[PDB]
């Protein structure tokens, strides 16, 4: 058709007319790498193509499956003018940088041929498998070799041979050294728990990438694949191209993976995120004003508001001398409430921080949240399935009611608060991963309330090896005075009578999430006047631990 | 490379950017760029078994002129 | 025919297709087989012909350095596409063995030549579609193997139409004959099922896995299908780091081409040559490292040189770090008996009070070694241990392996051992008694070798550890598993104001040294360091990282200490002193385990100082280690009767 040919001649001039930063084109440096036959990078920016033409780029994303062979012959002709290339290796369009994102639940029947982008995250990982693209068959009737055999989505066989007398209406023969294959991966994606406000219908979608899109594809990648949905009996498969592991949903573009200077980050961030974190960081009550502005329904108890804010940040995963990362995250848990008022502490964090889960005691068995293993039904092979602790990486997992549970589940999670890693080798299948997820436990008393007659170790079910690996341990303060119920009752009246009017925060929730990425930028150091202050405070808690003679209650 | 910069020449983006690396998907860390004339096929500078035969003598002649230059100082010292 | 660099528009799989240049290439390799010119001039290839016909071993090996040195213009044309050059070369070997030995024709022919020592080695992760149909040398550890499999390769069918029986046919996994073009001039007739006219062909498949030495925390392992044909059969064992060369060729099925539209798209590797490596890794090391290790070993303080480097993150517990370095060697498992194979591995069982970080002491030895794994208690059981069923896809039987088989001659790390099930602790004794497992499944038995050192970390029952009880009863473990280790050095933490000033001072010094911001001027910027070395308890400088890497791959595979006969009779009468004194206050006597184990630590310390034979200085420092671990398993009140009496034995050097 003449419509597809018009979209290729004008696209060839885009790589020479539209400049980049200076008077050079970003595709000029990419042409020097394509000469070496092991790397085929063809990144095309969509936000820059609309500046030169808009009506031309409309038919590209609307009908992409038909212009698929036209993009391979146009880019190969343009690079031929730069430098002569051999005629024995093809390429692949790597169209990325799409500002428009589509939801998995937003799909109909005409989604094929649309060059869009799908979000989500991948859980299951499959090995590479080749694919017959450019092959060569041989007729077993007249002994003639037929070259240039392209396989689309079915078994494309030559119905008419070279001899116009008879043909082979059965099978052929796969060539050996005259057949080019392209390997791919048949990964299994999964809907993210931070984008499902209503309805709980989990499903997946077939995603197939290209040859150079391997390596960076392991169990625990929250990337968003980009490509075009292809329809197969009759199934669905999303043909991807490149990957880009970023933050869940939207968010920033830098956390604990890429490090740069301070002059290159200012050119990418907005101007509204500069003076907001500049004049407010010089105050003296910055650590206290962020406690009331986030929990307006909680009156009093300043010991639980200053620990939840530090839970998101905390320590950093350092590296020892031999190259082994130890700890680097704070853990806390409360006890002294029969699930009557501590439930709101886990709900405010689940809605705020998207990297958080929520489960009860009986809802989590032995595995499920760590790493589940089960033989596949359509492959018959022992695979490894990620849990809830692997999806909430660099975050915090919530868990309530620590009583209605057995003992086999606590043993399988002992390597989470001390090593922050998962090492499960079951059935000769190695699956050693890592996750920096803090455990936000919530212990519950035996008889519901704290008994004053019994000891402090007889009201809880936690033993010594469990509390030794755990970090901070708080207990809810219980006061039986006439002023406690008189002050908490006034906050309940103002909340149920004045709907959406009792909140009097000084900083909205839009700026709280912005200050989460600035903490992971400039890593603080240790002053030379603090080594003498830490060695003199540990000896105080050493004598505070041994109240009797040697041991007592909490071991420090 | 100093005694003969007419065979292999290195290329990288050190200094301030990223020190080569690149972090691609096919391993990139300090590559090498050969210096070979363009052939009649029209592709990458491909080398065979007969091309490296006389090419080794072009690299070895830098040592022949140095093994006899240093020998002059040994005879003058005796 | 002479010049090969002028292909004249041809490709690699076309210039060597005709018989033009083949005349000179075939005559050159044929005359070179009988006329071997090596270094001094010894024709050894002539004697190899008479050696391969004795045991019917059709595997003629040849060094690659010999063919690359005599013909400098042919060292590149061979690794191009040797898929068809080695097949035609097999016919040349038949014209040599039959020309001088006419009695060899009575046996089967088609001798497959071999090739060893390749100048290129590629890992099992960087191979994609660019290395298709390329003879690449790729190593890797073997996961499991398969025995004899009756592969359907030729089935006879009785026919009656022209007095010609149908056959032979092709039904193997390599190539098949699809209906529609019969090889017998496209003919077909009646069929008849037989019962004794079926000649099967040998066929086995091998699983290839990555080496655990290059596996980090946060990666997923990959598998590889290895298809081995005839000749090379039963040449590899599961759980052994060997080397197998093959061609990276695709898979050609023949069972799904009648119903499915796409065949099995997979990339396997055929069989060409095997190489069982252990002993060849030490012979290919560098030379500048052998000279620098001898200059530092002349001092008499090399014993504490590696003890101060174990776990440089937590200070204290000097007796614990001594047992971790001795268990890394594992001793030398020999055969001291005459018919019984006695194991010789140093097994250390750690168990401390939860709160002193016991698992961090094990994460350091797994990074400074060459092969080490890490598992938990609830993450494995009796299935994922050493061996466990079939392949329910097309009626097949293939056994699998666990984690102790793949960890050959290495150090295994097992976490959470006291919380293990009762049905699992009573099934691990078979692997820690003979270093082998006899799998008796489907009437096929096969023995292998698995050298492992069990290093577990247990916890006391319920709350904390109580020194007032015995170690054999304080931990929820059975009794037959305790009498299988060797070093039982345990520690108990308590409030001590006379030594708490070094704990809080060492954790704050390593907090800044092991900081990512400090590595910019130390690891990133060479020639600068903020903090020097930490003050050890012996005044000996520690070791960085590259010293421990080139330490276990040299001393362990070089000097082999033997068994002499010095003053070993003195220990006989000395053992009777404690045998009739242990029950005099309240303690269990010493069994025979502490007698046969003295040879283990005697050869471990002699390997550090590089001693060809055992010395009296090594057997003395081994008694103080076995006694300090046995006293920690009884009551603290009876310690004044054993330490004060045997004070002359606990004070050597």
């Amino acid at each position: 058709d003449e419509v597809a040919e018009k979209c290729q001649k004008l696209f060839l001039d885009f790589l020479e007319e539209f400049q980049s930063s200076d008077g050079e084109i970003k595709y000029l440096q990419l042409a020097e790498e394509l000469i070496r036959p092991e790397r085929n990078t063809l990144v095309v920016s969509f936000v820059d193509l609309e500046q030169f033409n808009q009506q031309l780029s409309t038919t590209i994303q609307e009908e992409f499956y038909r212009v698929y062979p036209y993009l391979c012959r146009a880019l190969k002709t343009f690079v031929k003018d730069r430098k002569e290339i051999p005629l024995a290796k093809d390429f692949y369009v790597a169209f990325q940088d799409l500002p428009t994102r589509h939801k998995i639940r937003e799909l109909t029947s005409s989604r094929i041929g649309l060059l869009t982008r799908i979000s989500g995250q991948v859980v299951r990982t499959h090995p590479v498998h080749p694919e017959l693209v450019s092959g060569t068959f041989l007729c077993l009737d007249c002994q003639t070799v037929i070259r240039d055999v392209e396989q689309q989505f079915k078994y494309t066989q030559p119905n008419i041979c070279r001899n116009p007398v008879c043909a082979n209406r059965r099978r052929f023969l796969l060539d050996t050294n005259k057949s080019r294959f392209v390997d791919f991966q048949k990964v299994r994606i999964q809907e993210t728990q931070a984008e499902l406000p209503r309805g709980s219908i989990p499903r997946s979608l077939e995603v197939i990438l290209r040859a150079e899109a391997v390596e960076s594809a392991q169990a625990g990648d929250k990337c968003d694949f980009t490509g075009t949905l292809i329809v197969v009996s009759y199934r669905l498969v999303f043909l991807a191209c490149c990957v880009a592991p970023t933050n869940p949903r939207f968010g920033g573009k830098e956390l604990r993976d890429e490090e740069q200077t301070a002059e290159s980050i200012k050119n990418q961030m907005t101007v509204k995120e500069w003076e907001k974190v500049f004049e407010m960081s010089q105050d003296k009550n910055l650590y206290h004003n962020l406690c009331t502005s986030l929990f307006p329904t909680i009156h009093g108890n300043d010991e639980v508001k200053r620990g939840v804010l530090l839970m998101l940040f905390g320590g950093v995963p350092k590296t020892t001398g031999e190259g082994t990362s130890l700890r680097g995250d704070i853990n806390v848990c409360i006890v002294g409430d029969p699930s009557t008022a501590k439930s709101q502490f886990l709900k405010h964090v689940e809605e705020f921080s998207p990297r958080a889960v929520y489960t009860s005691g009986k809802a989590s068995s032995a595995a499920g949240l760590t790493a589940a293993v089960v033989r596949d039904e359509e492959s018959h092979e022992f695979v490894i399935e990620a849990g809830a602790l692997m999806l909430a990486d660099n975050g915090v997992c919530c868990i309530d009611e620590f009583d209605k549970m057995d003992v086999r589940d606590q043993v399988a999670i002992h390597e989470a608060m001390e090593q922050q890693t998962i090492s499960i080798t079951k059935a000769g299948v190695k699956a050693t991963l890592n996750a920096r997820t803090s455990i936000l436990a919530a212990a519950n008393p035996i008889s519901g309330h704290y008994d004053r007659s019994k000891s402090l170790k007889q009201n809880i079910n936690l033993s010594a090896p469990i509390m030794s690996r755990f970090d901070l341990f708080f207990i809810l303060v219980d006061e039986c005075n006439e002023v406690t119920d008189y002050a908490i009752a006034r906050r309940i009246v103002d909340l149920h009578s004045r709907i959406e009017e009792s909140i009097d925060r000084v900083y909205s929730l839009d700026d709280i999430r912005r200050y989460l990425l600035f903490a992971r930028q400039f890593k603080p150091k240790i002053s030379k006047e603090s080594e003498d202050f830490i060695v003199e405070q540990y000896k105080h808690l050493r004598q505070r631990d041994g109240s009797g003679v040697t041991k007592s209650s909490w071991r420090i | 490379k100093t005694v003969y910069p007419a065979s292999y020449r290195f290329r990288q983006e050190r200094s301030v950017p990223t020190f080569k690396d690149g972090t691609r998907r096919s391993d990139y860390q300090l590559t090498i760029e050969p210096l070979l004339e363009q052939e009649a096929d029209g592709a990458a500078p491909q080398l065979t078994a007969s091309r490296l035969l006389q090419r080794r003598q072009i690299f070895s002649q830098k040592l022949v002129e140095h093994v006899k230059e240093h020998h002059k100082a040994f005879l003058a010292s005796l | 025919i002479e010049n090969l660099e002028d292909l004249k528009g041809h490709s690699v799989r076309e210039w060597v297709s005709m018989a033009g240049p083949r005349l000179e290439i075939h005559h050159r390799f044929k005359n070179f087989l009988r006329t071997h010119v090596d270094s001094h001039g010894h024709n050894v290839f002539k004697e190899r012909i008479s050696d391969m016909c004795k045991e019917n071993r059709e595997s003629l090996v040849v060094n690659y350095e010999d063919l690359a040195a005599r013909e400098h213009v042919l060292a590149y044309f061979l690794p191009e596409a040797p898929a068809e050059l080695l097949q035609i070369f097999d016919e040349a070997a038949l014209e040599v063995v039959l020309a001088m030995y006419p009695k060899y024709d009575r046996i089967t022919n088609h001798i497959h030549v071999r090739i060893s020592h390749l100048p290129l080695v590629e890992e099992l992760r960087s191979l994609r579609q660019l290395h298709l149909n390329q003879l690449i040398r790729t190593s890797g550890v073997v996961t499991s193997c398969t025995g004899v499999l009756p592969q359907l390769s030729m089935v006879k069918y009785n026919c009656n139409k022209c007095n010609f029986v149908l056959g032979p046919f092709c039904q193997s996994q390599n190539q098949e004959v699809k209906p529609g073009s019969c090889p017998e001039c496209q003919s077909a007739g009646p069929f008849e099922v037989n019962m004794e006219e079926t000649i099967y062909q040998n066929y086995q498949r091998i699983r290839i896995q990555e080496s655990p030495g290059k596996v980090a925390a946060g990666r997923l392992p990959r598998s590889k299908d290895a298809i081995l044909l005839a000749d090379l059969v039963d040449s590899c064992k599961p759980g052994d780091e060997i080397e197998l060369t093959g061609i990276y060729h695709n898979n050609y099925d023949g069972s799904l081409n009648t119903a499915n539209g796409f065949p099995v798209f997979a990339t396997v590797i055929l069989a060409n040559h095997v190489a069982k490596k252990n002993k060849v890794a030490v012979g290919e090391l560098t030379d500048e490292d052998v000279k620098m290790i001898t200059s530092l070993s002349k001092d008499q303080q090399i014993g504490e040189k590696i003890f101060a480097s174990i776990a440089p993150s937590i200070y204290g517990h000097e007796d614990i770090k001594r047992g971790l370095a001795l268990a890394l060697f594992g001793g030398e498992p020999k055969n001291p008996g005459g018919k019984h194979k006695v194991r010789g591995d140093i097994n250390v069982l750690l168990c401390g009070d939860p709160g002193t970080a016991k698992s961090q002491f094990l994460k350091y030895i797994e990074k400074v070694s060459s092969r080490a794994i890490f598992t938990t208690g609830q993450g494995a059981s009796a299935v994922g241990l050493t061996a466990y069923q079939r392949h329910p896809v097309s009626r097949e039987w293939t056994l699998e392996a666990g984690a102790l088989v793949l960890a050959d001659r290495g150090v295994c790390l097992i976490d959470e051992f006291d919380k293990m099930n009762d049905q699992d602790r009573t099934s691990i004794h078979e692997a820690m008694e003979q270093q082998s497992i006899s799998i008796s499944k489907a009437g096929i038995v096969t023995s292998l070798q698995a050298r492992c050192t069990v290093i577990a970390a247990a916890n006391p029952i319920g709350g904390r550890y109580d020194p007032s009880l015995t170690f054999s009863e304080n931990v929820d473990l059975t009794e037959p598993i305790i009498s299988r280790f060797d070093i039982l050095c345990v520690v108990r933490d308590t409030v001590d104001p006379v030594q708490d000033e070094m704990l809080a001072r060492f954790v704050v010094g390593s907090h800044v040294r092991h900081h990512p911001s400090n590595k910019e001027e130390e690891g990133l910027a060479n020639g600068s360091a903020a903090e020097p070395a930490m003050p050890n308890t012996y005044g000996v400088e520690p070791l960085p990282q590259e010293v421990l890497k080139k330490y276990i791959i040299y001393a362990k595979e070089r000097v082999h200490p033997k068994l002499n006969q010095m003053d070993q009779d003195k220990v006989a009468k000395m053992y009777s002193d404690l045998r009739k004194e242990s029950m005099a206050t309240g303690s269990i006597p010493i069994t025979v385990r502490h007698i046969e184990s003295m040879i283990r630590m005697a050869e471990a310390h002699a390997r550090i100082h590089l001693r060809d034979y055992v010395i009296e200085d090594d057997v003395n420092m081994a008694i103080r280690v076995m006694l300090e671990s046995f006293i920690d398993t009884q009551k603290f009140s009876v310690m004044r009767s054993m330490r004060k009496t045997f004070a002359r034995y606990l004070s050597f050097r």
